[PDB]
């Protein structure tokens, strides 16, 4: 009942049965130089980024061969253009980058400890340069003669207004690579996700770590390192992802939403190719659909990064596959994936055949969908009134199970919104409960129709 | 709100 096609898979195909060499086991990351500008502007660029083949790729000196005003993500500037906006934070424990230890060293374990707090801008930032002139004492010395770190994590640079010249400087960028653009199906989600089709601010100290994980509905990830300092990634490729998940499963971390900090060597004994490669300031590094990655920062530095979903049939494909393994694991999709896929055939004309036919797919299948729920409701006497959508109207979910409800609406009182089942399970014949159409049959239906594949 | 984050242990 999936809203995919097993038979459409794009999905590269590999052999973990046979053994691999070391050599195999430490892959050399692509860095790709631009010598033009233009070059970043070259579909060759984009088929390169995103070809499945290619779990991660470092776009080197992109933000000179632009010329990007990075200084402005400078923490002077960001000081000062708002010090007291607030910021998340993280301790954990310092470590050297490809290990994380019990209390004595006696162990690698992958459980990682990160634990959370808030502060300002302002305030991290002192924090970020007394941590700085510290280091720089205790170095002041020598010549003449478990670390606690706190790192400032998924900061917003939301607000367009305040952040006018910081967003500003990112239009310069490929189309494919930006926080809103015609071909960004996250541009389509006709709502803001903080962080995806947003930007998100990290100010770092050396030993900054984000912990294993995919994106949010295994979207393509867009990270810049600011500077002045280094940071260090390590990447597999999405087919190696349920193996992972299944040593968080044996250690007693949830893979989707633990806090986990995977063991080398456990993924060398698992067959398991790592990256493992250095972003430098000004380095642009383009994270693939479904990568499983972590970070280290090795120096002192800020990252900016924002999620974006090129109109590809892999990118596509995993969005889905995610979009329903969630639910599966009763974890919200934060990209409601069905509401996305209408507005896409809606709005945006699609070339590309194999990404043709997994939309349509999807599509089809949300209408049978429709058109099941609708015969029973009516079938057991259940009226269903008809509710506009109106312009900029958001997705909706379960307020109870957090599933994307689409189309059809269950509705109670300062409103609430229900799936099916938790309006039932709440009320045994939907007494007391609304139901609401937004699309017709036929709405649908002519969407479907007027659909088609772009030469 | 929909929105991007850290995995969190503790506060
Ligand atoms: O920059 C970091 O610390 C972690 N970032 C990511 O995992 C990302 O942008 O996808
Ligand atoms: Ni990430
Ligand atoms: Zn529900």
């Amino acid at each position: 009942e999936s809203y995919l096609s097993p038979a459409q898979s794009v999905k590269p195909k590999i052999n973990t049965e046979e053994k691999l060499p070391r050599e195999k086991l430490n892959p050399p990351t692509p860095s790709i130089y631009l010598e033009s500008k233009r070059d970043a502007f070259s579909p060759v660029l984009l088929q390169f980024c995103t070809d499945p083949r290619n779990p991660i790729t470092v776009i080197r000196g992109l933000a000179g061969s632009l010329r990007l005003n990075l200084g402005l993500f400078s923490t002077k500037t960001l000081v000062e253009a708002s010090g007291e906006h607030t910021v998340e934070v993280r301790t954990q424990v310092q470590q050297p980058s490809d290990e994380n230890w019990d209390l004595t060293g006696t162990r690698q374990i992958w459980p990682c400890e990160s634990s959370r707090s808030h502060t300002t801008i302002a305030k991290y930032a002192q924090y970020q340069a007394s941590s700085f002139q510290e280091s720089l004492q205790e170095e002041l010395e020598v010549l003449f003669q478990h670390h606690i770190i706190k790192f400032g994590t998924n900061i917003d640079l939301s607000d367009a207004k305040r952040w006018k010249p910081q967003l500003q400087e990112l239009l310069k960028l490929p189309a494919f690579m930006r926080v809103t653009s015609t071909g960004n199906m996250l541009s389509h989600v006709g709502h803001t996700i903080l962080g995806m089709n947003t930007v998100q601010l990290y100010m770092k100290v050396p030993g900054s770590r984000t912990p294993g994980h995919q994106e949010n509905n295994n979207f393509c990830s867009v990270n810049i390192n600011i500077g002045p300092g280094d940071c260090e990634w390590f990447a597999v490729h999405e087919h190696y992802w349920e193996t992972i998940s299944a040593f968080c499963d044996r250690h007693g971390v949830d893979y989707l939403t633990g806090s986990w900090w995977p063991i080398l060597d456990d993924l060398y004994a698992s067959n398991i190719p790592v990256y493992r490669f250095v972003q430098r300031p000004g380095d642009l590094v383009w994270i693939n659909a479904g990568t499983v990655h972590w970070v280290q920062a090795t120096g002192w530095c800020n990252n900016i990064a924002w999620n974006v979903g090129p109109l590809t049939a892999y990118q596509y494909q995993l969005a889905l596959e995610r979009y329903e393994w969630n639910e599966v694991k009763n974890v919200k999709s934060i990209v409601p994936m069905i509401h996305v896929s209408w507005n896409v055939a809606r709005t945006v004309k699609i070339s590309d055949p194999d990404l043709f036919k997994m939309i349509k797919f999807c599509l089809l299948q949300s209408m049978k969908h429709c058109q099941v729920q609708r015969e029973s409701l009516v079938r057991a006497g259940k009226k269903i009134a008809y509710q506009g959508r109106v312009k900029d109207e958001p997705a909706y979910y379960c307020n109870e199970c957090d599933v994307e409800v689409f189309n059809i609406l269950f509705v109670t009182s300062t409103y609430l919104v229900h799936c099916e089942g938790c309006a039932r399970r709440r009320s045994a014949g939907l007494q007391g409960v609304v139901v609401l159409e937004q699309y017709r049959t036929e709405e649908l239906a002519q969407a479907y129709d007027a659909f088609t594949l772009a030469p | 709100a929909a929105r991007k984050s850290a995995p969190a242990t503790g506060g």
